[PDB]
């Protein structure tokens, strides 16, 4: 009911017209579930069932932006201790509004 | 007219009160304009409105 | 300190005089310079021949540095391995040494959002002598340690 | 020579794990042990020259392991005495289990892959207790770790065996994280990763935090402890190496190799460990449990200890170094006991003829877990006991301990032995080949050597404390000892209910922190990139 | 193979042609109605 | 240098005069000879060249190309990945697809003009239309993603080099121009923002890597990344450092939450290939976030950690079509018993994933200290930040190997001999890079 | 007014609705199984545990 497809010697044909059926790649193959398959399609379909609730908003803006909010604070946090910390004067960033137009350090300059 | 004259009067209402020319004045005012849009609408476009 | 436009084209001709100069003989070394090109510009960037040399100079300087705080580190180690249990007192020196040459590799070419490297606390302990200085001249009370003499095992 | 053992480990490592097929069952058999024999006798060697004549030596393989810009570090080993007196230990042990192993796994189908992971396994220690630099200690850090998982997991078809892997990768990725902050740290305000360079008299809280958070990962203190009962999973072989010596013992070695742990943190963590791990091998009904539960009190008296005094470090290390055999014995003969009557609960345990050797060396290695006079075990549990007398707190919680220690050790032993046959009445065996009788030879030859040789210098200089004081762990552990014989109760079962779930720190995992963990998963996916942010 | 030449030689072969650039972006309208910005080109109508 | 770029010109001419029966042995010695002809350029790169090892012009501004540290190590990464693809793809079609794909890839690497880099880069924009989408194994919706994202953000480049080149008079890298403007550093930073995945700019990238051929998938997560380094290093931190240094607290802000969120979205993954590619996505970020702190520790350990993920990625989608090819699914819950079944493909997918993590005796260990010593540099905050959320990679890892490990399995599904000597190669230099000799 | 807000497709409702019936995995049975919410609780000193545990001569 099977064969040997591979021949080492290099003398391999596909019999195509066997009745015993080729020991070939196929072979191998993981039966599939139709259950399985069902859930991998919903898995990977998954946008057809959102909805805007205002759960759905809260879960998003509470965990996304809030994390983005911590996150630029601390990075504003730590700016500005390093501009402390190196005693150039306050940087003008692009949301900070200051009077003063320090971006990079003159390399010459010594601070 | 009713949304522009909306737009317009919070825009110059805010850059009064403030006393500055910002990008906040351009955003209340189409906050506003966005929540007069959205008054009677389901529950994303109250969001999307004042936003666009 | 202003630069005229005249100041800024004569520096560019005598620029290119030296650029002339340098094309007349080979040299295999010509990206390692010894020397820089010394200018006022406000911006290296104005002068393209003076910026390459100078970034070239540059990362020659930053190589040696390196290889200098190897060294340094190798002798601080075998200083370390011969005292035994008098390396505190004896490696002092060496360990100062070491830590002042990391600092300069570290902090000459940091970069424009890079911290200065405070290797020994130096920076610390500075401000901790100088915020002590004024709490006590002051009348004030400190919530911060004193300086101290040590603290590291060099710095 | 010293070079010389970590090449022979890694060596039986390759040649068992990728040279198996040539080899067989029986060259595993012959070349592990053969090449652990051999580095024994490098280590020894090592141990005589560093230890003993005060010769520290420094082997730079090569430069620049990493070299960009500034950072620059080298594969050195510098054997200093901490380092020699591990490898001794680290080695006798390692020598003892690949001696055990060959008739533990003879029924176990990879014999030569399981050899081929305890020498990769003791080599990654080896580098870890020898590396000169804070790069080679992390290198052997994660070398071990990952040993360890490919060790715990070994039974891939038990759902448990491998949760249990998972679960010691993920806690020890999270101790190597701060260990790496706190190498960054060190290295940025100190300019090298040597650890002649890196001495720091004062050094900033945050760094004292992050190395204790490391610590505490590998050595399984409290909040970290989950994964070391897990770990029970494993062939009997691992659990004795990870316990004994391999993975417990790193995080005190990191601690007492740098000394920037803070003295308030270190002795509540420690004394809490040991009296919740004493508790928990109270409830605790598996032999391998109640052995893991003891290694997490002593581990706990061993990082209590370093509070006390300057000598803590090295109290510590002499109760590590007595620690590791005694408690490699009593695994190895759990596991026997286990192969024989192919029970692991202690219910079902009872008297029955057998091995002379077997049941000396259980009985001994209780002893000096116990803290019987005139043991190893006593005399380095005895110095951490009385020199945390200055310590108030510290020392009734490990007085406490050590009664619940003598408590539970009685009744193992006797359950184990005195307890009448508990097993059902079927035809069970294992017969035990010289090999076995070898291996429990080295373990109570290195038993009796630590009486003799002792644990630390100051081991037997006088602790000025009254009679009283000085020999109340001694009565604290008679105490305890009794009344384990006597299996009397000593807590309500709400009590008794609530040490056999460990204090619920995974119920709390599971129920909190994984699920949080999994909505932070399903918000940052489902519900935006493959909702909000997918087109219809 | 001498670096120095080459690196001189590709900066001027690469400034030379900015400089060309920018001389052939000076453009003005060549409208022929805009007589006024044209005035000095030689011009000839036939209408 | 001359040598590479004809040998670059020869390969997709190549093609035109085979006999259509030899293509595939034609390709792969010239994929040989093009990676021997980058060893020639390496050879002939000297160091004591400091700022360009070699620069050569063909008679304009467009056609000067040039090696630098990033772009000779981005141009070896290619050439040496390259025959692996080279001998998975069979096919006339395909193999003119992916030749013309990498010789507009490699080119553009080499290139020092923006706007020549633009032409480059974007003219492999239908050819991975077309791969994405083929008949039977592709997605439409993956083809349009990718192809769209790449449009708009190669388009915003487009206009800032338009811009540079108006203003300036030349977008040439060699000539030395600095920029404050915020609207041009907008323009060039979209490109990088959108091909390396930062988040949310990174849906395209699974949905093309999923629908891609497996060396399509391949050549993407080796080098199609890293393109983004070299227009970093190359086209945007000479010109535009200070709009980096003004939005450095955003561009950590959105460097972070790109490596949280993919990080916790690789989580929720069931297809194997959609996991190698979220775990590309939160790498990405260590390696933006390293080369914007403009600090030279931050540019070579950004080089160095692309090269480790440009031999570590390559390695798992390389074992994932295999596995796909014995078994025909991707979905870690068929798969099981692998261990027992393939032990010669499970002994390589485990190296490859520990090489994943950063394990120490992987490139990916050493490439992650010097990228996280050049965050510690910045701030120590901004280290411990990364460090502390690295354990997450480690729970998807750990229960993606765990599900596949062992289990009931009826299928022997190993790989043959054309497989082994596949991977062979990236084994021996994943090795020889984690040894030391990056 | 007839406005883009009133023929955008808004997500308002599912467009596929889950099957109802759901597939539970097969578990070992643990025939009692109330949880114990309550350290302190009269159960722990019953009259009949005392009988069957703690009095019993052993
Ligand atoms: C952060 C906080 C939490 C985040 C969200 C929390 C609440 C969000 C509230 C907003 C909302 O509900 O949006 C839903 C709403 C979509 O409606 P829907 O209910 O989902 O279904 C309708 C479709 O039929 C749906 O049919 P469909 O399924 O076929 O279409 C799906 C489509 C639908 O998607 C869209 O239409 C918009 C997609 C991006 C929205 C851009 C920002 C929106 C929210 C940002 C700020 C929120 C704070 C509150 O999704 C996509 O496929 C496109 C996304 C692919 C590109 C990815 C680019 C991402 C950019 C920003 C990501 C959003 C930020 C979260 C991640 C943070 C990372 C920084 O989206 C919008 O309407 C956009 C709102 C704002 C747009 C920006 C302003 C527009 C500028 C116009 C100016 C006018 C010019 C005047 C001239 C005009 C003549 C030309
Ligand atoms: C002097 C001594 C002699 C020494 C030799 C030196 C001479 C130097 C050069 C001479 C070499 C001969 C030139 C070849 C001409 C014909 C080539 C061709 O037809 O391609 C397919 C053809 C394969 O033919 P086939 O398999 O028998 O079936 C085709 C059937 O006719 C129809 O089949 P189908 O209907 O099933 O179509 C399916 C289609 C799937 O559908 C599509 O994908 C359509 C996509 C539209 C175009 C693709 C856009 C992206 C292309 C990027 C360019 C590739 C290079 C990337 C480098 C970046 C350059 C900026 O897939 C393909 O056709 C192949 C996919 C990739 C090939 C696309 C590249 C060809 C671009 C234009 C070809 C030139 C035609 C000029 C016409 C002249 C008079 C009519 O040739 C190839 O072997 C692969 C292409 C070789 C490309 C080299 C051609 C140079 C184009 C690069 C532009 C640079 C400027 C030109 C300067 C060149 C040096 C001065
Ligand atoms: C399918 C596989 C089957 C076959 C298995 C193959 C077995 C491989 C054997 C493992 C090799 C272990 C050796 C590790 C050392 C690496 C050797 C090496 O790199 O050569 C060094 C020379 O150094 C040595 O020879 C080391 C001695 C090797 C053996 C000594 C003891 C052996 C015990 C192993 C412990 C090594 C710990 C090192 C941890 C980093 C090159 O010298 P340099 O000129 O300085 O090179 C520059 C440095 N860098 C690479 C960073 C650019
Ligand atoms: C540092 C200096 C010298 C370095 C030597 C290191 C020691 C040997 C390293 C050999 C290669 C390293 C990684 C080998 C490939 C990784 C795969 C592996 O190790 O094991 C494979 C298969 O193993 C092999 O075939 C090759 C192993 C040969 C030697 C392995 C020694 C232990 C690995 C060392 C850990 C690498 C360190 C990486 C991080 C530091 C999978 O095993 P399991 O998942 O447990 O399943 C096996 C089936 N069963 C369920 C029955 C258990
Ligand atoms: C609709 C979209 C959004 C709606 C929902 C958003 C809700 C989120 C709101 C809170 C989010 C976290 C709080 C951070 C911002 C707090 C207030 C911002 C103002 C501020 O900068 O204060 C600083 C906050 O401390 C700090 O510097 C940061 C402390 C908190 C960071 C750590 C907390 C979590 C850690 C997790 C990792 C995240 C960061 C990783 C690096 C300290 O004041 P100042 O001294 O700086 O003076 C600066 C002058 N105001
Ligand atoms: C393509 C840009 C469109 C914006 C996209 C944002 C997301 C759309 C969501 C709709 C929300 C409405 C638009 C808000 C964006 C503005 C950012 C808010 C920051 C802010 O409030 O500060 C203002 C200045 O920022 C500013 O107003 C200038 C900031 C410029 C906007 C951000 C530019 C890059 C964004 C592109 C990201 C990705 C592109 C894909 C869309 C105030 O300033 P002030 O002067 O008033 O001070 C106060 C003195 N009273
Ligand atoms: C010696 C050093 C200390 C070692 C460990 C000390 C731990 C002490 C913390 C526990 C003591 C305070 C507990 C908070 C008071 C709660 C009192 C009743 C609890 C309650 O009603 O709800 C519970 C909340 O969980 C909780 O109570 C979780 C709160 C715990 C805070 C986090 C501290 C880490 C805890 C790690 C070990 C503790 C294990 C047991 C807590 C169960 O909630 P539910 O699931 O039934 O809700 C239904 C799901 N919709
Ligand atoms: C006997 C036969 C042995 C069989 C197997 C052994 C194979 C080779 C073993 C040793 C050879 C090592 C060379 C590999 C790459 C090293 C490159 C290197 O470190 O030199 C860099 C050259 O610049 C460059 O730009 C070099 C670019 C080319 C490097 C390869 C790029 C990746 C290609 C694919 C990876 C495979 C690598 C093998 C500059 O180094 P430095 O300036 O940073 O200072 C050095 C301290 N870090
Ligand atoms: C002064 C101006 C004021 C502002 C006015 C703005 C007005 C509109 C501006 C929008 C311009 C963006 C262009 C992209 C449109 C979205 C894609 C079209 C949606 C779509 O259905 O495309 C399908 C597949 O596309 C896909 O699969 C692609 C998925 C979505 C692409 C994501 C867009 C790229 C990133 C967006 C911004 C990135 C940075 C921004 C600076 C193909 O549909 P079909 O072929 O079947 O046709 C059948 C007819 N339905
Ligand atoms: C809301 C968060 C921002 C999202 C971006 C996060 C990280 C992006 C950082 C990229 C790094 C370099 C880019 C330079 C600036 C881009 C965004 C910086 C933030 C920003 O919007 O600042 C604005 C100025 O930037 C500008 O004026 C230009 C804004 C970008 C233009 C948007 C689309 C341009 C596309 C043009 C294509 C090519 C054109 C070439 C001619 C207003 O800040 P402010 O200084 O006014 O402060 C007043 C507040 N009180």
């Amino acid at each position: 009911s099977s064969r040997i497809a591979g021949d080492t010697t290099g003398k391999y044909t596909p019999n195509i017209f066997s009745p015993e059926t080729p020991m070939d790649r196929s072979f191998s193959h993981v039966p599939k579930n139709p259950f399985w398959e069902a859930w991998v399609f919903r898995r990977d379909n998954i946008q057809r069932e959102f909805v805007w609730t205002w759960q759905t908003i809260f879960d998003l803006a509470t965990f996304v932006g809030g994390l983005y909010v911590a996150m630029y604070a601390t990075a504003s946090f730590c700016s500005r201790q390093n501009d402390k910390r190196n005693g150039y004067p306050e940087r003008n960033y692009y949301f900070s509004d200051s009077k003063s137009n320090f971006v990079i350090p003159d390399e010459r300059e010594f601070y | 007219t009713l949304l522009g004259a909306i737009f317009c009067a919070t825009d110059a209402l805010y850059e009064n009160y403030s006393g500055k020319k910002s990008y906040t004045s351009g955003m209340v005012a189409g906050a506003a304009t966005g929540a007069v849009f959205a008054i009677g609408r389901p529950l994303p476009q109250p969001l999307v409105w004042p936003l666009v | 300190t202003t630069a005229t436009i005249e100041e800024r084209r004569a520096f560019h001709k005598e620029v290119l005089d030296i650029v002339q100069s340098k094309l007349a003989n080979k040299n295999s070394e010509w990206a390692r310079p010894e020397e820089p090109i010394l200018h006022n510009l406000k911006s290296e960037k104005e002068e393209p021949h003076v910026y390459y040399h100078n970034n070239n100079f540059r990362v020659t300087r930053q190589l040696i540095h390196f290889e200098k705080t190897k060294i340094f580190e190798d002798e601080l180690d075998k200083c370390m391995r011969t005292h035994g249990e008098a390396k505190y007192r004896k490696c002092q020196e060496i360990a100062k040494r070491f830590q002042a040459s990391c600092r300069v590799a570290s902090n000459l070419e940091r970069g424009p959002n890079a911290r200065k490297r405070d290797v020994g606390f130096i920076y610390q302990n500075n401000k901790l002598r100088e915020l002590e200085k004024d709490a006590k001249e002051l009348g004030l009370n400190n919530p911060f340690p004193p300086s101290s003499p040590r603290t590291t095992i060099g710095y | 020579m010293f070079l010389l053992a970590v090449y022979f480990l890694f060596f039986s490592a390759i040649a068992n794990g990728f040279f198996g097929r040539y080899l067989g069952v029986r060259g595993s058999q012959l070349l592990g042990p053969s090449a652990l024999f051999l580095a024994l006798l490098c280590s020894g060697t090592i141990f005589y020259e560093v230890c003993i004549q005060g010769c520290s030596t420094n082997i730079k393989l090569f430069e620049n392991f990493v070299y960009s810009n500034e950072l620059n570090v080298s594969a050195s080993f510098l054997y200093d005495p901490l380092a020699a007196t591990m490898t001794l230990t680290v080695v006798w042990i390692s020598c003892a289990v690949h001696a055990y192993q060959n008739l533990y796994m003879r029924g176990d189908g990879s014999q030569t892959l399981f050899t081929s992971y305890l020498s990769a396994f003791t080599g990654f220690m080896l580098i870890l207790v020898a590396g000169q630099n804070l790069v080679m200690l992390f290198i052997g850090w994660e070398g071990i770790g990952v040993c360890s998982y490919l060790l715990i997991g070994y039974y891939g078809s038990r759902v448990s065996a491998v949760k249990s892997a998972n679960k010691s990768l993920i806690v020890n990725k999270i101790s190597d994280g701060f260990l790496l902050g706190s190498m960054l740290y060190l290295w940025f305000y100190t300019g090298s990763f040597s650890y002649c360079s890196l001495a720091t008299f004062q050094i900033p809280d945050v760094v004292s935090i992050l190395v204790l958070l490391g610590a505490i990962g590998k050595s399984s203190q409290l909040f970290f402890h989950v994964w070391l009962a897990d770990a029970m999973e494993g062939p009997t072989p691992v659990s004795a190496l990870i316990h004994a010596a391999t993975l417990v013992t790193a995080g005190i070695y990191v601690l007492c190799k740098l000394n920037l742990h803070s003295q308030s943190a270190v002795g509540i963590l420690g004394a809490a460990t040991a009296l919740m791990g004493g508790l928990f091998g109270l409830a605790a009904n598996d032999l391998k449990r109640v052995i893991a539960f003891s290694t997490c009190s002593q581990l706990g008296y061993m990082m209590a200890v370093l509070s006390t005094c300057d000598d803590g470090a090295d109290f510590a290390m002499g109760h590590l170094v007595s620690h590791a055999g005694f408690k490699a014995t009593l695994f190895l003969s759990a596991g026997l006991s286990i192969a024989k009557e192919n029970n692991n609960f202690l219910n079902r345990y009872g008297s029955r003829q057998g091995s002379p050797t077997l049941s000396f060396a259980t009985t001994i290695a209780s002893l000096n877990l116990l803290g019987f006079p005139e043991l190893g075990g006593f005399y380095s549990k005895e110095s951490i006991l009385n020199n945390a007398y200055i310590n108030q707190g510290v020392s009734i919680i490990l007085t406490l301990a050590t009664f619940l220690t003598a408590f539970y050790t009685s009744k193992v032993l006797a359950q184990l032995y005195l307890f009448p046959y508990g097993n059902g009445r079927q035809q069970k065996s294992f017969d035990i080949d010289a090999t076995t009788l070898i291996c429990f030879g080295l373990l109570l030859s290195e038993m009796l050597l630590r009486i003799f040789t002792g644990s630390s210098l100051s081991q037997n200089m006088t602790t000025n404390l009254p009679a009283h004081i000085k020999n109340l762990p001694f009565w604290v552990a008679l105490s305890g000892a009794l009344s384990g014989l006597a299996t009397t109760n000593l807590f309500s079962s709400n009590f008794m209910r609530f040490f056999g779930n460990r204090g619920g720190f995974d119920v709390f995992y599971a129920r909190k922190c994984s699920n949080v963990f999994y909505h932070n998963a399903y918000v940052s996916y489902t519900l935006l990139d493959r909702g909000f942010l997918k087109l219809y | 193979v001498d670096s120095q030449a080459e690196w001189y030689a590709e900066y001027d072969k690469l400034e030379k042609a900015r400089q060309k650039r920018r001389i052939w972006k000076w453009r003005d309208s060549d409208s022929r109605d805009e007589y006024a910005i044209n005035a000095e080109e030689p011009v000839i109508y036939i209408r | 240098m001359s040598l590479y770029l004809f040998m670059l010109f020869l390969q997709p001419l190549s093609l035109s005069f085979v006999s259509r029966s030899f293509s595939k042995i034609s390709s792969l010695m010239m994929s040989f000879a093009t990676l021997w002809s980058a060893v020639y350029m390496w050879f002939t790169s000297n160091g004591a060249n400091q700022t360009f090892y070699q620069v050569v012009s063909w008679g304009s501004d467009w056609s000067t190309f040039g090696v630098c540290y990033t772009s000779l190590y981005i141009s070896l990464l290619c050439a040496f990945i390259f025959p692996i693809c080279v001998i998975l793809v069979q096919g006339y079609r395909a193999l003119s697809i992916l030749i013309c794909i990498q010789t507009a890839v490699s080119l553009s690497i080499v290139s020092l003009h923006m706007l020549a880099f633009y032409a480059l880069f974007e003219s492999s924009l239908l050819l991975f239309f077309i791969l994405i989408g083929r008949r039977k194994y592709g997605s439409l919706s993956a083809a349009y993603n990718i192809s769209i994202y790449t449009f708009i953000s190669a388009l915003g480049f487009l206009i800032s080099a338009f811009w540079l080149n108006w203003s300036f008079g030349s977008v040439c890298a060699l000539l030395p121009n600095e920029e404050a403007n915020s609207f041009v550093a907008f323009g060039i930073f979209i490109l990088l923002w959108v091909k390396a995945p930062l988040v949310p700019f990174h849906l395209w990238l699974p949905e093309a890597h999923v629908y891609a051929p497996t060396a399509g998938s391949v050549l993407l997560a080796g080098v199609l990344l890293k393109i983004s380094i070299v227009g970093l290093h190359v086209f945007f931190l000479p010109i535009c450092a200070s709009s980096i240094v003004k939005a450095f607290p955003l561009i950590l802000s959105i460097c972070l939450g790109s490596f949280i969120f993919s990080s916790f979205s690789t989580l929720k993954q069931i297809d194997l290939k959609k996991i190698v590619a979220y775990s590309s996505i939160s790498h990405m970020a260590i390696v933006f976030l390293s080369s914007a702190t403009n600090s030279g520790l931050g540019i070579q350990g950004a080089v160095l950690y692309c090269i480790a993920h440009g031999l570590i990625s390559p390695g798992l989608f390389l074992l994932v079509g295999i596995l796909y090819k014995n078994t025909n699914t991707k979905l870690v819950f068929y798969l099981r018993g692998l261990s027992q079944q393939a032990p010669v493909w499970w002994s390589v997918w485990v190296f490859f994933m520990l090489g994943n993590l950063a394990f120490p005796l992987f490139p990916n260990f050493i490439a992650e200290v010097v990228c996280l010593s050049a965050l510690f540099k910045n701030h120590e905050l901004y280290a411990y930040a990364f460090i502390f959320f690295s354990f997450v990679g480690t729970v998807y890892s750990s229960t993606v190997l765990g599900r596949l490990k062992g289990g009931v399995s009826s299928q022997c599904v190993d790989a043959s001999r054309l497989d082994v000597i596949s991977w062979n190669p990236l084994v021996l230099a994943t090795v020889v890079t984690g040894i030391g000799y990056m | 007014v007839k406005t883009l807000a009133d023929y955008i497709h808004w997500r308002n409702k599912p467009s596929s609705i889950p099957p109802v019936d759901e597939y539970r995995p097969p578990v070992p049975l643990v025939n009692y199984d109330k949880l114990s919410t309550q350290f302190f609780s009269k159960l722990d000193n019953d009259p009949v545990i005392n009988r069957v545990l703690r009095a019993p001569k052993v």
